[PDB]
RNA sequence: GAGCUAGCCCUGGCCAGGGUGAAGCUGGGGUGAGACCCAGUGGAGGCCCGAACCGGUGGGGGAUGCAAACCCCUCGGAUGA
RNA sequence: GAAUGCCGGCAUGAGUAACGAUAAAGAGGGUGAGAAUCCCUCUCGCCGUAAGCCCAAGGGUUCCUACGCAAUGGUCGUCAGCGUAGGGUUAGGCGGGACCUAAGGUGAAGCCGAAAGGCGUAGCCGAAGGGCAGCCGGUUAAUAUUCCGGCCCUUCCCGCAGGUGCGAUGGGGGGACGCUCUAGGCUAGGGGGACCGGAGCCAUGGACGAGCCCGGCCAGAAGCGCAGGGUGGGAGGUAGGCAAAUCCGCCUCCCAACAAGCUCUGCGUGGUGGGGAAGCCCGGGUGACAACCCCCCGAAGCCAGGGAGCCAAGAAAAGCCUCUAAGCACAACCUGCGGGAACCCGUACCGCAAACCGACACAGGUGGGCGGGUGCAAGAGCACUCAGGCGCGCGGGAGAACCCUCGCCAAGGAACUCUGCAAGUUGGCCCCGUAACUUCGGGAGAAGGGGUGCUCCCUGGGGUGAUGAGCCCCGGGGAGCCGCAGUGAACAGGCUCUGGCGACUGUUUACCAAAAACACAGCUCUCUGCGAACUCGUAAGAGGAGGUAUAGGGAGCGACGCUUGCCCGGUGCCGGAAGGUCAAGGGGAGGGGUGCAAGCCCCGAACCGAAGCCCCGGUGAACGGCGGCCGUAACUAUAACGGUCCUAAGGUAGCGAAAUUCCUUGUCGGGUAAGUUCCGACCUGCACGAAAAGCGUAACGACCGGAGCGCUGUCUCGGCGAGGGACCCGGUGAAAUUGAACUGGCCGUGAAGAUGCGGCCUACCCGUGGCAGGACGAAAAGACCCCGUGGAGCUUUACUGCAGCC
RNA sequence: CGAUGUCGGCUCGUCGCAUCCUGGGGCUGAAGAAGGUCCCAAGGGUUGGGCUGUUCGCCCAUUAAAGCGGCACGCGAGCUG
RNA sequence: UGGGAGAGGGUGGUGGAAUUCCCGGAGUAGCGGUGAAAUGCGCAGAUACCGGGAGGAACGCCGAUGGCGAAGGCAGCCACCUGGUCCACCCGUGACGCUGAGGCGCGAAAGCGUGGGGAGCAAACCGGAUUAGAUACCCGGGUAGUCCACGCCCUAAACG
RNA sequence: CCGAGGGUAGGGCCCGUGACUGGGGCGAAGUCGUAACAAGGUAGCUGUACCGGAAGGUGCGGCUGGAU
């Protein structure tokens, strides 16, 4: 049956992308926290 | 003259369609159409604010001339009568001797090839538009401005009209389609005659899908819902209302008046509606 | 978080084949003129049968599964909400 | 030492289940240390509207080649989507960008919000929509509309020539559009050929044949031909298209009009360039100077922006054309021709799947195009097959119970059972024929029957062509032949009678309910005069609606027919300028504190004083409600009639043991041998009843009930047979569970149901296949029940607040 | 109550005897036949169907008879539901 | 051919009286109603009076013992469209006539369907009286309907 | 081949009969009221509609076969 993950590169970059995060107070706190935690990736990878 | 069908499907039993016998032209004027942004009942937040909307046929909006005092004294000829899917009335195409082309709401009786004219001087003739003050008392009228130069507001749906009852200073007394008696300012324009297509109210949609074509999604009763949803929701088995019948938002819906108490136009309403 | 699911918006796409035979139109009959009747033409429909497609009615299987809802037989819709 | 503790390790179950579709394998040769599993050949089977081919997502080197086999692969492995290394993706024309706009998003102006931020016209972004120039073949181990070959084309720059009032983000035209049906002419594709080309073949009884077998094309600029699309020309006026305008619009006149011309596409032909089979021989060579032709079928594709009909009335913007404005007319633009210029990104491979989504090389899920042939009425259905692709990454045996999936069955035929559940039956096409009832459509495939192959003969019409032959398509009649049987295989309704409910097609609890539930056209009430009501939002702003009472919101009822009675005392809502009550505020009789005092400061009655409430009315398709006791008729019985109490009024029509009836399997009737169900009645309706509608209703339903016919392995009542498992051998090898165990029966005892205690009895040690009575077997800290001054959803005339409204 | 699955059926039995039948008896208001009642006796037997979910019960047709009870109202790691 | 009378029919206009309701004024203790009453209405200002407005229906006098039509039936006034009919002349056709089973059309009221309209009136219904009762007669209310359009129904003491 | 008839399936008309149900006729002395005949105490009748234990009543329009 159709499962929940149906990958889509445009959907991914536009929902969770760097620019989506910077446009919003909550998104900037995400980047700030993931930086402070030292995440190797601040944002999910998509091949654009 | 509503058209019937033979009962060759369950729905064709009762379906009636308008006769379209006054229509003389069947594609619209390219310079007068613009795209109609369908909403589905959603506001700028994206929230449904008018329930059960969406999914109707695509439509182009026909720009309608609700002023007409735009072009005082300039006669125009009625070139066509056309179907308008955005309103119950039909619409008439006007060719002004100007060369300017415009759409008006098509009144009853109006004929292709006749001429119409707007202005304080215009003949008292079906399709002409005058300030209310220069129209003789007793005249049936439509496309009435509510306030001067603000645009035709009243009596625009098929078959409707307002009647002129008398004058009182700068104002005239109109009997609106609802039966209310109201003072409308005499410099407000109106068009002589009743709106046409009076047979509109005798159309039997005939089936569920016909409502769907029109953008009307199924309407579900409060009594069918749950208490999370509606005052009438819940209960074991069917249930009477069990409280004064109410809307989804809790206000009473059988009798409760709702016009704002201290509204300024109360000074100009003489008598509330009838029947 | 609406890449699942619900609704809506914009823009595209899809629906083998067969059946039934509405209105209208034409001719004929009829009549004062009509209604109306008959034949032909016509091709309407949340019309009929049935694939794709969308479903999930009954039963059987499966039940540390092939599968955290599947498989077989049967069954509903299939120009339409 | 215990916490169903935590982390780790290792046991048990056990050499047990399983090894992932029952499409299927066998042999020879090779390689190698090793081979059912890798390579090659032959044989067999499976898909073939795919299980083949091509796009798009997504994946991201998985591609090709060499060398490898520890792990990964459900076994094996020499193989591999695995490890190591090297190689591989080539564009002005394909896709996207340097073009356009859609929803939406963003957002100069502007609006709003404690902050964060929310809006918002233009504009900008935004595509699988618009727009725009490349076709065929060859080549690599691996890329190709990209490289190469042939023939074509686009834009930019500059130059030459000729022409013109040139010139734009501005004006206008155009772009530009639905659904269904559909004409003509073509193309794709396909069938046949006694014609053309071809290596060959003659077998096993016959055939050297008008034999068999294979192939008989693709692309192509101008020109030409066929078929279509688009388009009137001239003049005069002009106030509209937010400046201008010779354009467009409107008026008039002349001529042209199912034309023509101009223009633009498609198809055909076309210089030219390609391709080219079977078979044989080692992907190649040959065939081969390959041949490349005729007839038929024929699209859903093309001409196309075609035609008709219909109502639900069917994007935008740019490219393009035309008009003019600043300007500038040494310019500029247009046409032709020439030379030059032409960037960035993608391109491998998988792509219905072992490479995507499902933790797996997972029977599931995944959008678009092509999808050949024959027969079956058609078709993308079905069977078999082409091209192509596979035999599903454990096998070998055996031929028990039992299980699954399947086939048949004497006599009977629903006796099975909650129920014909299940499985039979029926089954396509042509013809005959078809009932109550009905809303005149239907019910209808009603029911029920007959026909169905093959051969010969005679014959009717159509398409193509030519009017003929040939090919092709619909038939009609006659006479025969064979079988148990001719939709001979496969795909393909069992039917009828009668109730309940719901009008109907639809919709629903993703993953236990598809229904009588929701929806539905339709009916009624009600609110709403527009800056509408209502809804979301603090607001701005939106929706409503670029709508206007024939409209929009809310509510109930639910096609249609015939209908919808009485109560306004309570609650709601509506009306009511009186009266009563009523907060802040007004008023300030009269007091109080302090001060020497002027004063300052505090309390404060009458009275004036909104909405709301009280009060007076109205109102039922508003919330709701619609009686009791007793008596009475010339047989009895029963009461049309009466008496009296009570109410706001005492349930009308219709219906009734009902989806409602407790007593109840009421009683009677029907159906049956027999009927708690069913149908028809009765009416003492525990406890129907009129838009939470009442009573009906043709048609409809994977709804629920009752009956009958047909037919059956459902059953009497079981038997046999098939395959996949179970079993045995080789390979790989889990799981929950588990205090430890050296773990028997009875009768007792025990915390009341004992392998474990007592007394008897029985019993050599250890397994394998089986069955499920026990281990109060496993699983899940009972979901019932209670308890906790535990939680949460929901309601209201519980309390108390808040939004909102007044 | 860190679960002792609950009605009915089906399948499979096994036991008690307060015996339905069959065998043996005494009494009879036992002529015979046929019964009544009690005693002994558990070896075997104890049917098919209509109605209902039913256990039970009623009914149809039979029968020697159409027994009554226990086994966690026997039996869901056996099935049904 | 030439004339006449007529509420004959259809359409569209349009005139005044009265009733009701609304508004303004003036005014106050009752009005209304009956056999008599009561319900009802009225100091929240009724009735009665005046001015203004809305709306529906019916057309006083003329009017008759009248007129017209096949019947049902038709009555303010105006215009248009239209039927029948009588008289005069003695002009035309030359028996072309009478009746008429079926058929077709018309057909008061009430009733039905779909819209609309709704002042007065009023089945049903409610209330007040009366009465033994009073599902009546009488009184206060009042919904269909009475009106218009279209389509049905097709009855009658449709009678002379 | 046709063919008496038999069988299967489905129609039409008629007869008999049926729980229960509708009204009708009749029947020396039942119960309720008093609708009609007199202006029958509301003139009556009437087509239709609605209502009511019952005769009836009432609305609309019609008749005189109505009195004074
Ligand atoms: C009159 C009635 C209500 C009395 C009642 C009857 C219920 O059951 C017993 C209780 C006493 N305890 C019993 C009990 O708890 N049974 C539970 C069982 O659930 C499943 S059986 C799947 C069933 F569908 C669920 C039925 C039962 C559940 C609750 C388990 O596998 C079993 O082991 C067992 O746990 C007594
Ligand atoms: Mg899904
Ligand atoms: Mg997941
Ligand atoms: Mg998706
Ligand atoms: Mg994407
Ligand atoms: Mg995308
Ligand atoms: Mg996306
Ligand atoms: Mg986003
Ligand atoms: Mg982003
Ligand atoms: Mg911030
Ligand atoms: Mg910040
Ligand atoms: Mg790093
Ligand atoms: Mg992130
Ligand atoms: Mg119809
Ligand atoms: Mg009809
Ligand atoms: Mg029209
Ligand atoms: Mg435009
Ligand atoms: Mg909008
Ligand atoms: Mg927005
Ligand atoms: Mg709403
Ligand atoms: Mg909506
Ligand atoms: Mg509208
Ligand atoms: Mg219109
Ligand atoms: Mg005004
Ligand atoms: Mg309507
Ligand atoms: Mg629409
Ligand atoms: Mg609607
Ligand atoms: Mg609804
Ligand atoms: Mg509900
Ligand atoms: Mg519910
Ligand atoms: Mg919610
Ligand atoms: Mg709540
Ligand atoms: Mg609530
Ligand atoms: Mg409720
Ligand atoms: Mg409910
Ligand atoms: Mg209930
Ligand atoms: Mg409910
Ligand atoms: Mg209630
Ligand atoms: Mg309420
Ligand atoms: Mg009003
Ligand atoms: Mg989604
Ligand atoms: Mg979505
Ligand atoms: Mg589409
Ligand atoms: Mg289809
Ligand atoms: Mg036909
Ligand atoms: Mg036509
Ligand atoms: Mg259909
Ligand atoms: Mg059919
Ligand atoms: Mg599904
Ligand atoms: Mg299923
Ligand atoms: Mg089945
Ligand atoms: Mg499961
Ligand atoms: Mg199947
Ligand atoms: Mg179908
Ligand atoms: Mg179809
Ligand atoms: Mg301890
Ligand atoms: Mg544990
Ligand atoms: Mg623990
Ligand atoms: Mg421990
Ligand atoms: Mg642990
Ligand atoms: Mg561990
Ligand atoms: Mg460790
Ligand atoms: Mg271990
Ligand atoms: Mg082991
Ligand atoms: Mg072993
Ligand atoms: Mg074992
Ligand atoms: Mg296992
Ligand atoms: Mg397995
Ligand atoms: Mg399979
Ligand atoms: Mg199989
Ligand atoms: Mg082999
Ligand atoms: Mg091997
Ligand atoms: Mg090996
Ligand atoms: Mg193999
Ligand atoms: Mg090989
Ligand atoms: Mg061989
Ligand atoms: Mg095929
Ligand atoms: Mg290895
Ligand atoms: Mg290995
Ligand atoms: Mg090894
Ligand atoms: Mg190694
Ligand atoms: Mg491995
Ligand atoms: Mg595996
Ligand atoms: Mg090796
Ligand atoms: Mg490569
Ligand atoms: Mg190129
Ligand atoms: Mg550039
Ligand atoms: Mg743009
Ligand atoms: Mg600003
Ligand atoms: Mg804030
Ligand atoms: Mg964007
Ligand atoms: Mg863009
Ligand atoms: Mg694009
Ligand atoms: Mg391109
Ligand atoms: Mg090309
Ligand atoms: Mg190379
Ligand atoms: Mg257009
Ligand atoms: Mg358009
Ligand atoms: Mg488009
Ligand atoms: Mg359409
Ligand atoms: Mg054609
Ligand atoms: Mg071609
Ligand atoms: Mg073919
Ligand atoms: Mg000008
Ligand atoms: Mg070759
Ligand atoms: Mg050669
Ligand atoms: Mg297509
Ligand atoms: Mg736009
Ligand atoms: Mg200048
Ligand atoms: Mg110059
Ligand atoms: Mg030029
Ligand atoms: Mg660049
Ligand atoms: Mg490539
Ligand atoms: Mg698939
Ligand atoms: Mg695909
Ligand atoms: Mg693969
Ligand atoms: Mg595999
Ligand atoms: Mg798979
Ligand atoms: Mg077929
Ligand atoms: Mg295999
Ligand atoms: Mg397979
Ligand atoms: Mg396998
Ligand atoms: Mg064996
Ligand atoms: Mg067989
Ligand atoms: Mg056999
Ligand atoms: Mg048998
Ligand atoms: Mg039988
Ligand atoms: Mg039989
Ligand atoms: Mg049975
Ligand atoms: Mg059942
Ligand atoms: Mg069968
Ligand atoms: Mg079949
Ligand atoms: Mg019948
Ligand atoms: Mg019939
Ligand atoms: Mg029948
Ligand atoms: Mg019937
Ligand atoms: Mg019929
Ligand atoms: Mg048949
Ligand atoms: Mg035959
Ligand atoms: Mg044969
Ligand atoms: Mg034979
Ligand atoms: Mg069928
Ligand atoms: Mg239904
Ligand atoms: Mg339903
Ligand atoms: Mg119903
Ligand atoms: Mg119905
Ligand atoms: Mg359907
Ligand atoms: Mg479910
Ligand atoms: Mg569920
Ligand atoms: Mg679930
Ligand atoms: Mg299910
Ligand atoms: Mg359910
Ligand atoms: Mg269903
Ligand atoms: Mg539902
Ligand atoms: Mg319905
Ligand atoms: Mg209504
Ligand atoms: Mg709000
Ligand atoms: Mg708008
Ligand atoms: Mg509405
Ligand atoms: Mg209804
Ligand atoms: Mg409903
Ligand atoms: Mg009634
Ligand atoms: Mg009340
Ligand atoms: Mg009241
Ligand atoms: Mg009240
Ligand atoms: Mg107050
Ligand atoms: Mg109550
Ligand atoms: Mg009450
Ligand atoms: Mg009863
Ligand atoms: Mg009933
Ligand atoms: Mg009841
Ligand atoms: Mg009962
Ligand atoms: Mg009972
Ligand atoms: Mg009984
Ligand atoms: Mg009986
Ligand atoms: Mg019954
Ligand atoms: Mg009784
Ligand atoms: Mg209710
Ligand atoms: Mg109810
Ligand atoms: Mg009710
Ligand atoms: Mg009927
Ligand atoms: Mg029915
Ligand atoms: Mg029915
Ligand atoms: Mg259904
Ligand atoms: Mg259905
Ligand atoms: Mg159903
Ligand atoms: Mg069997
Ligand atoms: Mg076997
Ligand atoms: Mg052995
Ligand atoms: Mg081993
Ligand atoms: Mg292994
Ligand atoms: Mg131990
Ligand atoms: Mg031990
Ligand atoms: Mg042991
Ligand atoms: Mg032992
Ligand atoms: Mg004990
Ligand atoms: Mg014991
Ligand atoms: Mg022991
Ligand atoms: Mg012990
Ligand atoms: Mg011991
Ligand atoms: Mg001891
Ligand atoms: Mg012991
Ligand atoms: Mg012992
Ligand atoms: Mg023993
Ligand atoms: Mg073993
Ligand atoms: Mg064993
Ligand atoms: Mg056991
Ligand atoms: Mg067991
Ligand atoms: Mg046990
Ligand atoms: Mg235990
Ligand atoms: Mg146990
Ligand atoms: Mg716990
Ligand atoms: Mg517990
Ligand atoms: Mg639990
Ligand atoms: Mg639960
Ligand atoms: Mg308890
Ligand atoms: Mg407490
Ligand atoms: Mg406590
Ligand atoms: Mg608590
Ligand atoms: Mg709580
Ligand atoms: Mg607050
Ligand atoms: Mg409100
Ligand atoms: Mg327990
Ligand atoms: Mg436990
Ligand atoms: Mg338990
Ligand atoms: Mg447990
Ligand atoms: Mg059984
Ligand atoms: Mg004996
Ligand atoms: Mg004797
Ligand atoms: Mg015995
Ligand atoms: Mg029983
Ligand atoms: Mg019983
Ligand atoms: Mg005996
Ligand atoms: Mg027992
Ligand atoms: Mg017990
Ligand atoms: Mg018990
Ligand atoms: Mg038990
Ligand atoms: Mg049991
Ligand atoms: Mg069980
Ligand atoms: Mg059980
Ligand atoms: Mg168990
Ligand atoms: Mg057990
Ligand atoms: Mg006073
Ligand atoms: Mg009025
Ligand atoms: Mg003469
Ligand atoms: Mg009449
Ligand atoms: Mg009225
Ligand atoms: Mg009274
Ligand atoms: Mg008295
Ligand atoms: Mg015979
Ligand atoms: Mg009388
Ligand atoms: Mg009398
Ligand atoms: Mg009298
Ligand atoms: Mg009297
Ligand atoms: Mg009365």
């Amino acid at each position: 049956m159709k499962r929940t993950w149906q990958p889509n590169r445009r959907k991914r970059a536009k929902t969770h992308g760097f620019r989506a995060r910077m446009r919003t107070p909550g998104g900037r706190k995400v980047l700030k926290r993931r930086r402070q935690k030292g995440r190797w990736r601040l944002t999910p990878a998509v091949r654009k | 003259a509503v058209k019937k069908f033979k009962p060759y499907t369950p729905s064709r039993r009762f379906m009636t369609v308008a006769d379209f016998s006054e229509i003389t032209k069947t594609e619209p004027e390219k310079s007068l159409v613009k795209p109609l942004k369908k909403t589905g009942g959603r506001n700028n937040q994206g929230r449904i604010t008018v329930r059960f909307r969406g999914g109707g046929h695509k439509r182009l909006y026909r720009i309608i001339d609700f002023k007409r005092w735009d072009k005082v004294g300039i006669p125009a000829k009625v070139a066509a009568i056309e179907y308008d899917p955005n309103r119950s009335a039909r619409i008439a195409l006007l060719h002004y001797v100007d060369g300017e082309k415009r759409y008006i709401i098509a009144p009853d009786g109006l004929q292709v090839g006749q001429q119409v004219v707007a202005g304080p001087d215009a003949p008292i003739q079906v399709g002409n538009a005058l300030p209310l003050r220069f129209i003789p008392v007793g005249t049936v009228v439509h496309a009435v401005e509510l306030e001067p130069k603000k645009g035709a507001k009243l009596a625009r749906a098929a078959g409707t009209s307002a009647q002129i009852q008398g004058r009182e200073g700068d104002y005239v007394i109109l009997r609106l389609p609802s039966g209310e008696l109201r003072k409308v300012h005499g410099e407000c324009y109106a068009t002589v005659g009743a709106v046409g297509n009076a047979d509109h109210k005798n159309i039997v949609l005939g089936k569920a899908g016909r409502s769907r074509w029109l953008g009307r999604r199924p309407h579900v009763r409060g009594a069918a819902m749950n208490p999370v949803d509606h005052p009438h929701g819940g209960g074991e088995g069917r249930a009477p209302r069990g409280r004064p019948p109410a809307s989804p938002w809790g206000w009473q819906t059988k009798g409760l008046k709702t016009r704002k108490r201290r509204k300024p136009s109360s000074r100009f309403i003489i008598a509330r509606r009838k029947k």
